[PDB]
């Protein structure tokens, strides 16, 4: 299955405040109105960044695995929110053939629609996210919202493939130029994909 | 704020100095432009408390004595329609807006109360109706026209001023020219400032990062790349400013000529002072510019007449002294060219020359002898 | 002015000769709160240490390493760093640091060093010849000795070959000293490869236990997570400073700001990519960075022919930050403010002009636009001239320049 | 080393040439103005106000000057004046007479 | 048609886009020149046969 990524996947590219400003920036964004794979635990590629999204009523999706082999051969990020506690590990874990939860470690940390952006640049694993209420079943909602950064991991583990841990969506970022509009309060209120159509160009 | 960068910069000689010198020349030139456009009157004339200008109503162009800077209503409309710490400063103009307003008020009051005489010499008062009679004789329309249509002319003028107010209040793009100028300058500066964030081939756009990270022997090469880039940015900016200032100087010379010939006199150059026959002009200030309100005479309702080049009375050929022979089908008259005012043909309308066997188109008529 | 014009005489006018710029009074450095300190304590202060043959390694990552706690301590008799100064380590970041800890006897401390041989270096713990890092050692007689002799610390006595740098061998294989295989059975030419230190408190200092920690530093193709303290200072507002916030440095005046930064935003930015406000890393407040007052210094002078007295106009500054006159063009010093209007002689700006007048001094005044006048306008009165004058004016126009021609190759490559 | 020198001196030459082009544009505009003044002021009698001096133009005389021209504009200036009462027209026999 | 050269060129910032801007300004100006010179008549008059 596939679905329309109307105008979602836009995230604050940095930690710089700007007010009432139209700023043009080129980064790995989810191209507007592109195809996002829609799923109801397959292994997926991580070419150059992954926009991930989930709609929930019972907290089914729990976590993620990122890595290269994910079979206790090379380090691999494991990000699991176990029922109250967020745990991030980068141990050379040995994973199951189908790693489901019952219905050498170099780092370790412990702490409706949800959007996440997982990208890996120069050994840093940027995780952006945004939570919102929603009343919709069969598809992503249409509208605009910007994603705050939440985690910047110094992990250094290079990632090629990944998998989810339990309806969700996967889209793939591309190196595109965007025009971002910042209102008086420093927040992104609109965006224009600079390679979508001639009017946007 | 970088000693090492300044030491490197001193090797390029006087590029910096001549850039500064060019910009200073531009600034002085701008002050000269404004001075030569507006300061064309040696004295500051002021209108009397009486507004007895023959029915013409100038209240929307004369200064408002209870107002921001003693500007007229239209000047205020014009002013409401037109809208750092990196080594860039903006020097203030030598003539403040209040002084420009005083100059245009002087020009306007001199024009109203004296005509063109204040430009030629001492301002000699003259009733405004008589001044308009002069301005009508200046376009080939006898003055009795004005004196017999004075109320209509005054009402048309007042309505035209009202329409000008409406046009300026409704359409902002009316002042596009001025606005464009401002935009251009701003954009240039923005571009210049943004050029500080480029690398030009260095490892970083931040001079301090290069200095703090690299050893001097290589930080020097990186800073040389940055210096060449930024010096080229400055040179491009200054050259664009020079060319654009030439543009503005040409327009300022044109505006000075228009004020001299159109406001301080009555021009006869076609379409120099608007479409129509020029009667007068009124200057108004505007941000970094001037606005001329050209009052012109435009013939409106026209008629078909039969015409002749001369008439044959006793074998003599009679030509019109000033006018043209016309016929309404039965009788012949001699009217002025620019306005149908037919008059009986008499030997003081026409002058004799030759006989009827040479002119091609001579007609027959009787020339009354008073 | 005389130098800036390269002349000993200066014509009447206003010249710009230099730039006024406030100097920074002091320096401020601000870094985030120093937390997540590296756990050196669990290495240096561990109650039990490893045997040298089974030396422990602790990985130090993602933390602030306050090396001073180590190099200012009086608790160490050996503190020897090769290729690095621990003071400069406070300014450096590494992907990993490694603390290798063990116990040897005093006479063997010298063997923990590049290019050394002996029992310990050959068979137990080996440093590389190009070792970069530190060796720290202190006597542990009070902790590792016992009256009856502490034998819990072991060393490897036999091995088929020398250790490679940082190699760790914990095998208890029976050492085959001869040609007969041992098959795990001890006997003639078949020896256990380990032997206990005998640590008694009355031993000579050369035979007393010493605890040793070796610090190694590692940079990988991965984020550098072990960084030095990088202490900060107090911040002062409303006065020009040179500042260094988390990653940015500059000069300006820091003032309480008006902006509402998002919880994750650190630096403000103007439209033209210029830093505008900063978030203080320790106090969650936003500080506007207004760059320190600066501007041109113009010299207003009559011709040196007439006088050598000058007035100085500081452009776009207050009269506090430099017979003083505050004009819209800046602060003017040495020019006497008069109420009377005159024709403009030396233009200053915003309608102010300066001139040298009578006992004589330089004065600044709002220039006059001309004598005011009224035309006695009435609806039935006209003024007619009765005489005239013939006046000859003179208009001068440039027509042409000098026809300079320049030889490019001769000018450039003489 | 010579490449650095050549780039510097070539840049200086380009700056000089560009400034000269702009300055020559200035001078060409002024030369066109002077030619127009000679055509309309010396070879005729201009009625354009303030084009040929303050006052009503009578004539002009051109004088050479180093790299330029100097016009002596002879103009007529009204000097002494009187207030008079005035009327736009006068009734004689009911009819209006205008001047 | 060189990606590496283009990536090097965009290190200079707006040294190229402003050249394009200047040239387009010149072109618009040329059209304005022609219109000012010729389009001074509101209607298209015609001579009689
Ligand atoms: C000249 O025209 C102005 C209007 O342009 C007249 O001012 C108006 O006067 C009426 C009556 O007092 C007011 O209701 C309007 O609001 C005024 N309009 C403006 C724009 O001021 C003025 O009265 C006229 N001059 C004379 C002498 O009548
Ligand atoms: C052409 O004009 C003349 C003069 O206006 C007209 O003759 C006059 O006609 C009026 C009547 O409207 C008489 O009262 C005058 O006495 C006439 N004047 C003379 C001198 O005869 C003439 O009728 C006009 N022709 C046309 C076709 O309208
Ligand atoms: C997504 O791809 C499918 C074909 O794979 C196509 O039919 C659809 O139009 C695409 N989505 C959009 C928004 O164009
Ligand atoms: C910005 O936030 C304030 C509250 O802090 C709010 O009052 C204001 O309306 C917001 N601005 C916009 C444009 O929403
Ligand atoms: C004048 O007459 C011509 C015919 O000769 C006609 O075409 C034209 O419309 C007339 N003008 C007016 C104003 O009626
Ligand atoms: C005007 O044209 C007509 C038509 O040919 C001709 O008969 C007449 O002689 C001409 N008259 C003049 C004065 O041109
Ligand atoms: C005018 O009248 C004369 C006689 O007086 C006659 O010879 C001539 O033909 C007439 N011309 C016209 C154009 O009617
Ligand atoms: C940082 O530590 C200081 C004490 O040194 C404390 O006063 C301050 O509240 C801390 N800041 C934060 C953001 O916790
Ligand atoms: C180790 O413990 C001693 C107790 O005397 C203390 O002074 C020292 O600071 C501690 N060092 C570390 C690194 O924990
Ligand atoms: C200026 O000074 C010189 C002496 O250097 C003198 O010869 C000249 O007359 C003076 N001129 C004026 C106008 O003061
Ligand atoms: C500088 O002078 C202005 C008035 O010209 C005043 O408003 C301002 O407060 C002065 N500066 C300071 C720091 O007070
Ligand atoms: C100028 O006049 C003002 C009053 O308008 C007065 O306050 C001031 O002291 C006067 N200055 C001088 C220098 O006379
Ligand atoms: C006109 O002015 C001249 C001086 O230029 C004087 O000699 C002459 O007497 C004056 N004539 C009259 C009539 O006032
Ligand atoms: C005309 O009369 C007015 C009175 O308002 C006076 O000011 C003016 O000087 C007089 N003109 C002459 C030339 O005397």
């Amino acid at each position: 299955a596939y679905t329309n990524s109307f105008t979602r996947g836009v995230y604050y590219p940095d930690k710089v405040f700007r007010s009432s400003v139209l700023h043009s920036t080129q980064d790995l964004f989810l191209p507007f109105f592109s195809n996002v794979t829609w799923f109801h635990n397959p292994v997926l590629p991580f070419n150059d960044g992954v926009y991930f999204a989930s709609t929930e009523k019972s907290n089914i999706i729990r976590g993620w695995i990122f890595g290269t082999t994910l079979d206790s051969k090379t380090q691999s990020l494991l990000i699991v929110n176990n029922a109250t506690n967020v745990v991030i590990k980068v141990c050379e874990f040995q994973f199951c053939n189908d790693p489901f939860l019952g219905v050498n470690c170099t780092f370790e940390y412990v702490s409706n629609l949800r959007e996440f952006v997982f990208k890996n640049i120069d050994g840093y694993f940027k995780i952006y996210s945004k939570h919102t209420p929603i009343n919709l079943v069969r598809d992503l909602p249409q509208g605009f919202s910007a994603l705050e950064p939440l985690v910047d991991l110094p992990i250094g583990i290079n990632i090629t493939r990944f998998q989810t841990l339990l309806a969700y969506y996967v889209g793939y970022l591309q190196p595109r130029t965007f025009l971002l509009k910042y209102n008086e309060n420093g927040t992104i209120t609109d965006a224009v994909d600079c390679a979508l159509d001639p009017l946007s160009e | 704020d970088s000693t090492e960068c300044s030491n490197l910069l001193l090797q390029y000689g006087s590029f910096c100095t001549q850039l500064n010198r060019a910009l200073t020349g531009i600034a002085v030139e701008q002050d000269k432009n404004t001075q030569e456009v507006f300061a064309q009157v040696k004295q500051i004339y002021k209108t009397p408390p009486i507004k007895d200008f023959g029915g013409f109503n100038f209240s929307q162009i004369l200064p408002d004595p209870s107002k921001p800077s003693k500007r007229s209503f239209i000047e205020d409309l014009l002013f409401n329609k037109v809208t750092k710490f990196n080594g860039l400063t903006v020097l203030p103009p030598l003539l403040t807006d209040e002084m420009i307003a005083q100059y245009t008020s002087a020009l306007l009051a001199g024009t109203i109360t004296s005509g063109w005489t204040f430009g030629a010499g001492a301002a000699l008062q003259i009733p405004f109706a008589m001044q308009m009679a002069y301005r009508f004789n200046g376009i080939g329309v006898t003055q009795n026209v004005l004196y017999e249509n004075q109320k209509l002319i005054a009402n048309q003028f007042n309505s035209a001023i009202g329409k000008i107010q409406d046009s300026l209040s409704s359409t902002a793009s009316a002042l596009g020219k001025l606005q464009d100028v401002v935009n251009q300058n701003a954009q240039a500066l923005n571009t210049l400032v943004k050029q500080l964030s480029s690398n030009f081939g260095a490892i970083s756009s931040v001079l301090n990062d290069i200095l703090s990270r690299l050893d001097p022997p290589e930080a020097e090469v990186q800073i040389d790349r940055l210096i060449t880039g930024r010096l080229q940015s400055l040179q491009t900016y200054v050259t664009q400013q020079l060319i654009r200032a030439a543009e503005i100087r040409a327009s300022a010379n044109l505006a000075a000529t228009k004020m001299s010939e159109c406001v301080l006199g009555q021009s006869k150059r076609v379409d120099f002072c608007g479409k129509g026959y020029h009667l007068m002009s009124f200057p108004q200030s505007a941000p970094h510019g001037v606005v001329f309100l050209h009052v012109t005479y435009v013939p409106a309702q026209e008629k078909n007449f039969t015409t002749a080049p001369a008439i044959c009375h006793d074998g003599k050929a009679h030509f019109p002294r000033e006018g043209v022979f016309v016929s309404n089908g039965t009788h012949w008259f001699v009217t002025q060219r620019n306005f149908y005012e037919p008059q009986i043909i008499t030997t003081d309308n026409t002058f004799v020359s030759g006989n009827c066997d040479v002119v091609i188109g001579i007609v027959n008529n009787t020339v009354y002898d008073p | 002015t005389k130098c800036t014009l390269k002349s000993f005489t200066v014509e009447k006018g206003i010249y710009q000769t230099s730039n006024f710029r406030v100097q920074p009074t002091e320096s401020i450095v601000r870094f985030p709160n120093i937390t997540n300190l590296c756990p050196f304590g669990e290495v240096f202060n561990a109650t039990r240490f490893a045997s040298v043959y089974a030396w422990n390694r602790k990985r130090i990552s993602n933390c602030v390493a306050d090396y001073s706690v180590l190099y200012n301590s009086a608790s160490f008799s050996t503190f020897k760093c090769y290729g690095v100064s621990p003071t400069k380590l406070n300014d450096l970041c590494f992907t990993n640091v490694y603390a290798d800890s063990f116990v040897i006897r005093g006479d063997e401390v010298r063997q923990i060093a590049p290019g050394q041989t002996g029992k310990i270096a050959d068979y137990n713990y080996k440093l590389p010849d190009d070792f970069t890092g530190c060796v720290i050692a202190w006597n542990s007689n009070n902790l590792d000795s016992k009256v009856g002799g502490n034998y819990n610390y072991l060393y490897r006595l036999f091995r088929k070959s020398n250790l490679k740098p940082f190699e760790r061998d914990i095998s208890t294989e029976i050492y085959q000293a001869g040609s007969t295989p041992c098959n795990g059975v001890e006997g003639f030419n078949c020896y256990f490869p380990l032997q206990s230190y005998g640590f008694q408190p009355t031993n000579g200092v050369g035979y007393q236990p010493y605890r040793v920690v070796v610090l190694s530093f590692e940079l990988l193709h991965a984020p550098a997570t072990v960084c030095g303290p990088k202490k900060s200072t107090n911040l002062v507002k409303n006065k020009c400073v040179n500042f260094n916030f988390n990653g940015l440095t500059g000069t300006g005046v820091l003032t309480e700001s008006n902006k509402k930064f998002l919880p994750f935003q650190q630096f403000g930015r103007d439209i033209a990519d210029t830093t505008d406000a900063v978030r203080d890393p320790q106090t969650l407040e936003i500080l506007d960075i207004t760059p320190c007052s600066f501007g041109g210094v113009s010299v207003i002078t009559p011709g040196t022919n007439t006088s050598n007295q000058v007035a100085v106009l500081y452009q776009d500054v207050n009269c506090t930050e430099v017979n003083v006159f505050q004009t819209r063009a800046g602060c003017l010093i040495g020019a006497e403010h008069v109420n009377n209007s005159y024709e403009c002689d030396i233009p200053i700006g915003a309608g102010i002009c300066a001139s040298y007048q009578t006992s004589q001094s330089i004065i600044a005044y709002t220039m006059s636009l001309g004598a005011e006048n009224s035309v006695a306008y009435s609806n039935n009165s006209i003024a007619i001239p009765t005489n005239f004058t013939i006046s000859v004016t003179t208009e001068i126009l440039p027509v042409s320049m000098t026809k300079t021609s320049v030889d490019c190759t001769m000018y450039i490559c003489g």
